[PDB]
């Protein structure tokens, strides 16, 4: 996260290499988002 | 004369419309439209359920349009019940309304611009309306179908620091409304485009049901918030936007000058807010808050009546013709004294429009007759209902 | 976030001020972790003079009067 | 908060429900309470509304901020119960943050 | 603030309109009926519908030369079931009016092309959606229907589901229709409320 | 032996002996009610029923006044609309708020009264009075912490079910309805006793939560497997019987079933 | 225009598109609903409903929701009058069954019936 | 705790188990059943009875509006504790 | 001068707007005389076309005939003027001051039913 | 009763046959220019079972609202507004028919 950039740009995420059994280094897709951080990323709220 | 059938699938037709068109050369003869491909029932369908399982068809029929029809048909409904809507909540109808009138003219500018061939305000226009349905999704939780408006004012409060944001879209979005007319009025391909082709004389106009910016583009002034006071419209001053020479060029230039002057009384609704709540004060048309019903008593009741039988509505028939930016919507709801709907026609406004297309596409060819339909923006849920 | 060179040229380009009026949302969004709001009751949550029948607007209409034939 | 699912059977959210898309066809649960045996929603039908979550008079079912749950067969968008306890389960955390800041407007 | 204001200089003079247009055309007009809605509902004769359009499109003192809205209402309770309705909107005088005219399925209503053609498309959709013969239509083929659907929708004796549904086969690759049994029932509430609710609508025995 | 009676203007012609709510029910209008049921005996207890008699200046109990000679019922007046609604905001006072656990939702009859005839926002908020639960048999459940105390099941199961248990103990807001004795109130008619109730005070443990009436389909039939024969409105939710409800016939029926 | 002078029952079959199955073997109820028992109100009961025979309703294999065959078997109808309703089940050609109007009868109920000295009608409790 | 069918799966809350000469597991072939393996009648009497000093209570499931309408409950019961009929926990008087 | 847009688009401007709404008015009187006295119409027609034309031949300005016919513009008045005389014509053929044809049935416009 | 054309009921059977007579003479250009796959002897002999399946009418403005239904269905014929999905769904290629006796409506179902 950082300031100087617009809106939807500012917040974002590098997903993981591999999570609950699948390895995610180049099949990446935006479900597996964490829902204490799904809040956080889509602008919902300012504090982390 | 081939007997093309000018089809859905092709995108100038905006996905829905079969035209067929028994053309001699490319100059067309006549151009009979087919519309009933997205014919779903939803006159048949309101009947069967209550008043507010019906607010939500007018999300979906005019799509690029959809907080001025369930405006009108909210307004249909407090008329019907005889409820005057608090004037915080009012505000709230001209302001998202007129959002919803910088929405569907944007669509119209954009779908007239993608039809003729300049791709440029389908990507340009489209940036400030993610910037409204930013907007939309702040107030309602969807991006397009709100169902905001109620009977008996709208549903919600705004969330907080919303129009300091509305402030800071409408103070840049005049320089792209005068970028794209920097960029689309002033050349030379829509000037050699736009002139005398698809002229409708007054007498046509009035004969043919044509409505809102078809009657601006011929230059009557009939539009139906200064002539017809609905809403809190009575309160703001705008000009009209008027054609003089009646072509499509007077309908680019008339949704150019509605750009502005709706910008214009966003600003005056900024600026001139009241504070005030947000639904009525009556039970029996509004549901109550959270806060008020989970420790009170009738508001449980209420809220329990309200959302499975809803409101019950006294009978007799209205019709409550408002301006929606394609023209005149306008809702023949019918009340058996339940509360269910015995019937409602929905007033389409593009459906005398592309009923009077075959008058004004004589003469014109295939190109003419894209940019007439882009021009004229029809999209066809509402019209094929 | 554009330099004063790129910045000149698409002010030569249009003669507005997009630097000053830009249509991308840099810091102009309010800040998202607001105060709970305190929304205001209407004009009629009052105790006293509570009576729905002054003002019932659902049984003030009347059936319509057939003015002159039959 | 503790343990104890919220939905008590009320059969109101499908009165209000647009699509009719909600069977909730319940029994008692031999407690001495009152939940449900049969709840469906139908995500094919389901015109993601709002009204459920407005009509709920404990607010048991919400409308969660997601977007990614397109699936790829049909079967997999006929939600029943268990796989919306365990919606709600798996986004209890971001769901109840937005309520506290949302229902002062509702 | 709840209720709604009501302005009865225009109830007034829209009533001395509905007895003035009530006085000059006697022949059709069966009765005009005011609301509380400063609207007019001039309910008419069907054998005559186009005198009395043509008298409220040509004349300078009606001068409603918009029209706006055409379908029927159905209620099977009547001999003659449609209620056929024309919402016409003057420019001029910021007005509107409504006619309302009866219609069996049989008894046809002669068309209002040769003054309005507004409704060259709305009385195709009455002739789909309730069906009633249009006498001497340019056209009065079927628009909103499906090519081939046997039935007229919008009448209280079809239902909401219809009766022929579309599937895909490959026996013979096409579109094929079935008669309809459900996937889920439409479960058909009972929104009626059994108590009293509107004293001043109350039906006498 | 007849009456000109006035209903807002109406010249009904009535015999002596009778109530104001059948005076209005000749015309069409409906008294509302909670203490009267049509067969069971009078006796005012729920004071729901308050319409003027022209121009006298106490509002009188339609269950319990016959008319006279040429008394105006002012049913849609001023003072009757407010006592109407000031009687509905003194019911709903100390009722507790158990609408979504309830087994009457749009089977209320005190729902459809509030919404029709009472006021919109309460100004109750003090604290509800709450009832012991009782065991009065398996087939009829009572939670009555809901009860309005209107008598309409004590008067059944003191004259045409003919048990005398159900009555009321106590005065006051403490005046609780029932079995005194923990007592199995359990004969013939006592299915009868859940319908009855206008409140869902009491209702049935069969269906206790498995529907919700405008969910159903409501079917007529005649009874079996007790000879009477009797008139049996079924509702069916989803091609399942839940609830046997009986239809109002003045031969065989009258109203009650077993 | 001329008028002209035909008498038949009549039939619109043909324009009303329905199957030949969905008058062959189905008949209708013309019937004023019964009163709901928890209810006391009135309101439901003046307008006179036509229904169909209820067809076969069976669980959906994947879930178990109400799957029919009949498209005829969720409409309800309204009317105001018997005749009117016979004449509408008449053109439509269906096999009419009619149920007629039940009312309340007029009972001579007296709040000083119910204490009296020599009478039964004296209510033990109060 | 998920108790097993003799077939194999989980049961669920409702009680729901599908049998052996049932079609409706080809569907539960090579694909998981969804069961929520925090049942409800479970976790009710893990939270305690709360005290009561008063004759009635009222509860509001934690949160105010967030949770459920306050409905005053009866607590002169003593031999069985006043279950709140929103949520279900339990309250026991004091005295 | 005369305007050389008309406010409007395919009703063209007319060069002597006095002279054609003083012919059309004197036709559309003389129209009238076939009417029968019986008929209200043509009372009712003869006062407003006889005030108007009264107010015609009171006003010789164009913009002042314009605010005293209150029709919007010459050529909307001339036009509509024009569908008058036609409806007159065509009422001539109908005759609609004769009394009611039907009674309708009395269930037919009764709400709700 | 208000007529419609006809004021007996030979005057529509004339239309009736004039009508089965245009819808014959269109049914050959429907079937080559269709591309379908049907000859013309069984689509003519639906023609005439469609006709057939409405003769038991003997109401003239019912008749002649058949007219003008049958009317629709020729322009929509004539013109290609009809395609080869919609123009045979007539014929019931893919709906097996309901049974007539008692045994098989028995097993069926409750009919
Ligand atoms: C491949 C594309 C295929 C596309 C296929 C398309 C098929 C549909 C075509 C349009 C529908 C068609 O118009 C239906 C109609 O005309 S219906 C009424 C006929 N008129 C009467 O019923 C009046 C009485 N007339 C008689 O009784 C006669 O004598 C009769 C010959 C019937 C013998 O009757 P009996 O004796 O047997
Ligand atoms: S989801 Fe809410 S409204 Fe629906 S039955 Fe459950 S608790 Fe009641
Ligand atoms: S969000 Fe879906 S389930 Fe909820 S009420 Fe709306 S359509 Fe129904
Ligand atoms: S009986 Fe009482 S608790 Fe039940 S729905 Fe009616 S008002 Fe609510
Ligand atoms: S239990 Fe029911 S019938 Fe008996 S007094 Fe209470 S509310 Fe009335
Ligand atoms: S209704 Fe008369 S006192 Fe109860
Ligand atoms: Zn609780």
């Amino acid at each position: 996260e950082d300031n100087k950039q617009f809106f939807g740009r500012h917040r974002w995420v590098i997903y993981t290499t591999e999570m609950n059994g699948k390895n995610t280094f180049w099949d990446v897709d935006g479900s597996m988002v964490p829902p204490e951080w799904h809040r956080w990323l889509h602008c919902m709220t300012d504090d982390p | 004369n081939m007997t093309l059938n000018f089809g859905p699938q092709h995108p100038a037709a905006h996905g829905v419309l079969r035209l067929v068109l028994e053309l001699s050369g490319e100059m067309v003869r006549k151009c009979d439209p087919h519309i009933g491909l997205l014919h779903r029932g939803t006159e048949k369908l309101i009947e069967y359920k209550t008043y507010l399982q019906a607010l939500p068809y007018f999300d979906r029929l005019d799509y690029v349009s959809m907080m001025c029809n369930e405006q009108a048909y909210s307004i249909a409904v407090e008329k019907l019940l005889n409820i005057q809507p608090p004037p915080r909540a009012q505000w709230i109808r001209v302001l998202f309304g007129e959002i919803t009138r910088i929405l569907n003219h944007i669509m119209a500018v954009t779908t007239h611009a993608l039809d003729i061939g300049a791709m440029t305000p389908f990507f340009w226009m489209f940036e400030e309306r993610e910037k409204m349905f930013e907007f939309y999704e702040r107030v309602s939780g969807a991006r397009m179908h709100a169902a905001y408006i109620r009977p008996g004012g709208v549903h919600q409060d705004l969330p907080l620091g919303l129009l300091d944001d509305i402030y800071e879209f409408s103070k840049n979005f005049s320089l792209r409304i005068d970028e794209v007319e920097e960029m689309l009025t002033n050349n030379r391909i829509w000037r050699n485009r736009t002139v005398d082709i698809g002229v409708v004389t007054a007498e046509d106009a009035l004969n043919y049901g044509f409505s809102g910016v078809m009657l601006r583009g011929s230059g009557i002034q009939w539009d139906l918030r200064k002539t017809q006071p609905y809403d809190v419209y009575d309160q703001v001053e705008f000009d009209v936007p008027i054609g003089s020479r009646g072509d499509c060029y007077d309908r680019y230039l008339c949704r150019v000058e509605e750009m502005r002057q709706s910008l214009r009384i966003i600003e005056q609704c900024l600026n001139k807010m009241p504070p005030g709540e947000i639904k009525v004060d009556d039970a029996k048309v509004s549901p109550p808050k959270r806060a008020e019903m989970k420790t009170s008593m009738e508001s449980l009741i209420h809220h329990f009546k309200l959302y499975t039988e809803g409101y019950q509505v006294p009978p007799g028939a209205t019709y409550t013709a408002i301006e929606a930016p394609k023209g005149e919507f306008g809702v023949y709801l019918v009340s058996d004294g339940s509360s269910r709907p015995y019937r409602c026609k929905i007033k389409a406004p593009g459906f005398a429009h592309l009923a009077g297309l075959d008058k004004m596409s004589k003469g014109h060819m295939l190109a003419d007759v894209v940019a007439i339909i882009g021009t004229q923006d029809i999209v066809f849920g509402e019209i094929d209902r | 976030s554009a330099t004063r060179v790129i910045q000149k040229l698409r002010n030569w380009a249009s003669g507005q001020d997009l630097q000053a009026k830009l249509q991308l949302r840099y810091q102009e969004i309010a800040k998202r972790t607001q105060p709970p709001p305190k929304l205001p009751v209407g004009p009629s949550h009052k105790l006293s003079n509570n009576y729905y029948c002054t003002r019932d607007g659902r049984r003030e209409v009347v059936p319509p009067s057939i003015i002159m034939s039959s | 908060p503790s343990g104890e699912e919220r939905c008590i059977a009320c059969k109101l959210c499908e009165a209000i429900c647009p699509a009719q898309a909600i069977t909730i066809e319940a029994e008692p649960r031999a407690d001495g309470s009152r939940r449900t045996t049969r709840y469906d929603i139908d995500m094919t039908k389901c015109i993601y509304c709002g009204f459920c979550q407005e009509a709920c008079p404990v607010d048991a079912i919400v409308e969660g901020p997601n977007f990614e749950f397109s699936t790829e067969t049909h079967e997999e968008l006929l939600y029943n119960k268990e796989k919306l306890l365990n919606n709600g389960d798996k986004w209890e955390a971001e769901i109840a943050a937005n309520i506290q800041a949302d229902y002062l407007y509702r | 603030p709840t209720v709604r204001p009501r302005s009865d200089v225009t109830h007034k003079q829209l009533s001395a309109f509905g007895e003035y247009v009530a006085e000059i055309l006697p022949k059709y007009v069966q009765q005009v009926q005011v609301s509380c809605l400063d609207e007019l509902e001039i309910c008419i004769h069907p054998d005559g519908v186009i005198p009395t359009l043509t008298f409220l499109r040509d004349h300078t003192n009606a001068q409603f030369k918009s029209l706006a809205d055409l379908t029927a209402v159905d209620v099977p309770t009547r001999q003659n079931r449609f209620e056929i309705v024309y919402n016409l909107l003057s420019l001029r005088f910021n007005s509107r009016i409504r006619v309302k005219t009866y219609a069996d399925e049989l008894t046809p209503i002669d068309s209002i092309v040769s003054v309005h053609i507004a409704a060259n498309w709305y009385e195709r959709e009455v002739w789909d959606m309730f069906g009633v013969f249009f006498f001497n239509h340019p056209d009065l083929r079927r628009i909103l229907t499906d090519y081939g659907f046997e039935g007229h929708p919008f009448r209280k004796d079809f239902p909401l589901t219809g009766y022929v549904e579309l599937r895909y086969d490959d026996e013979v690759k096409r579109v094929v229709a079935e008669p309809v049994e459900l996937a889920q029932e439409f479960r058909k509430f009972d929104l009626n409320s059994p108590w009293e609710a509107f004293p001043a609508y109350r039906q006498p025995p | 032996n007849l009456i000109e009676v006035f209903v807002d203007g109406q010249s009904v012609m009535v015999e002596p002996g009778t109530t104001v709510l059948q005076a209005c029910e000749k015309v069409g209008m409906q008294i509302p009610r909670f203490c009267y049921h049509e067969r069971l005996s009078v006796a005012g207890n729920c004071r729901m029923c308050l319409v003027e008699i022209e121009k006298a200046p106490k509002v009188v109990a339609a269950c319990a006044m016959p008319v006279m000679k040429g008394w105006n019922i002012l049913t849609n007046s001023e003072k009757s609309k407010k006592a109407r609604e000031g009687v509905m905001e003194f019911l709903l006072a100390n009722h507790p708020l158990d609408c979504p656990i309830c087994d009457q939702g749009g089977e209320c009859d005190l729902q459809d009264q509030s919404m029709m005839f009472g006021s919109d926002r309460s100004r109750f908020l003090e604290g509800k009075r709450a009832v012991e639960d009782k065991n009065i048999g398996p087939l009829v459940k009572t939670i009555m912490t809901r009860c309005i105390q209107c008598t309409r099941c004590i008067r059944f199961a003191s004259e045409i079910a003919g048990v005398d248990d159900l009555g009321t103990t106590g005065r006051g807001n403490d005046m609780q309805v029932g079995t005194y004795i923990e007592k199995m109130f359990m004969s013939e008619l006592s299915g009868n006793v859940i319908d009855i109730c206008p409140v869902g005070a009491l209702t049935s443990k069969p269906y206790a939560f498995t529907a919700r009436p405008w969910e159903t389909r409501k079917t007529e039939s005649i009874d079996v497997m007790d000879a009477v024969g009797s008139n049996i409105v079924v509702s069916t939710r989803t091609g399942e019987v839940m609830r046997i409800l009986p239809r109002m016939h003045e031969d065989i029926n009258e109203e009650w079933i077993s | 225009t001329q008028l002209i002078t035909v008498d038949e029952k009549l039939d619109i079959t043909t324009l009303t598109g329905v199957p030949e199955e969905h008058i062959k073997t189905r008949k209708v109820r013309i019937f004023v609903p019964a009163r709901n028992n928890m209810q006391s109100g009135v309101n439901n009961t003046k307008k006179w409903k036509m229904e169909f025979d209820t067809r076969e309703r069976w669980e959906n294999p994947l879930m178990g929701w109400a799957s029919t065959a009949d498209p005829l078997s969720n409409m309800v109808l309204t009317f105001s009058a018997k005749e009117d309703a016979i004449a509408f089940a008449e053109k439509n050609g269906w096999s009419y069954d009619v149920e007629e109007k039940k009312v309340p009868k007029p009972k001579s109920k007296s709040y000083g019936a119910n204490f009296s000295w020599n009478k039964r009608t004296r209510v033990s409790t109060k | 705790g998920v108790q097993v069918s003799p077939s194999g799966e989980k049961i669920t809350h409702t009680g729901q188990v599908y049998d052996e000469k049932d079609y409706r597991r080809v569907r539960f072939v090579d694909r998981q059943k969804e069961v929520n393996e925090n049942f409800a009648i479970d976790l009710i009497a893990q939270q305690p009875v709360n005290e009561v000093e008063h004759r009635i209570i009222a509860c509001d499931g934690g949160g105010g509006a967030l949770g459920h309408p306050k409905v005053y409950i009866n607590l002169d019961k003593e031999t069985k504790t006043g279950t709140c009929g929103y949520c279900g926990l339990q309250f026991k008087q004091h005295h | 001068l005369l305007k050389k847009t008309t406010g409007l688009v395919g009703l063209a401007v007319c060069d002597t707007p006095h002279e054609r709404l003083t012919i059309l008015y004197t036709k559309t009187l003389d129209i009238l005389k076939h009417f029968p006295k019986h008929a209200a119409y043509r009372k009712y027609t003869e006062q407003i076309t006889n005030e108007k034309l009264d107010m015609v031949k009171a006003e010789p300005d164009v913009k002042k005939l314009e605010a005293l016919l209150q029709g919007g513009e010459v050529e909307e008045v001339i036009l509509q003027a024009e569908k008058e005389l036609s409806l007159a014509r065509k009422m001539l053929k109908w005759k609609p001051w004769e009394p009611l044809v039907e009674e309708p049935p009395a269930n037919q416009w009764k709400w709700p039913i | 009763v208000k007529p419609i054309f006809s004021r007996d009921l030979n005057e529509a059977k004339r239309r009736v046959r004039e009508l089965y007579r245009a819808w014959y003479r269109e049914v050959p250009n429907t079937v080559h220019l269709m591309q379908l796959d049907i000859t013309v002897k069984q689509g003519r002999d639906k023609v005439r079972e469609m006709f057939m399946k409405n003769a038991h009418v003997t109401d003239p403005r019912v008749v002649d609202l058949l007219v003008i239904k049958g009317k629709m269905e020729l322009q929509e014929t004539i013109k290609v507004w009809k395609q080869r999905t919609h123009v045979m769904r007539f014929f019931h290629e893919t709906e097996t028919p309901r049974p007539k006796d008692f045994l098989s409506k028995f097993y069926m179902g409750h009919d």
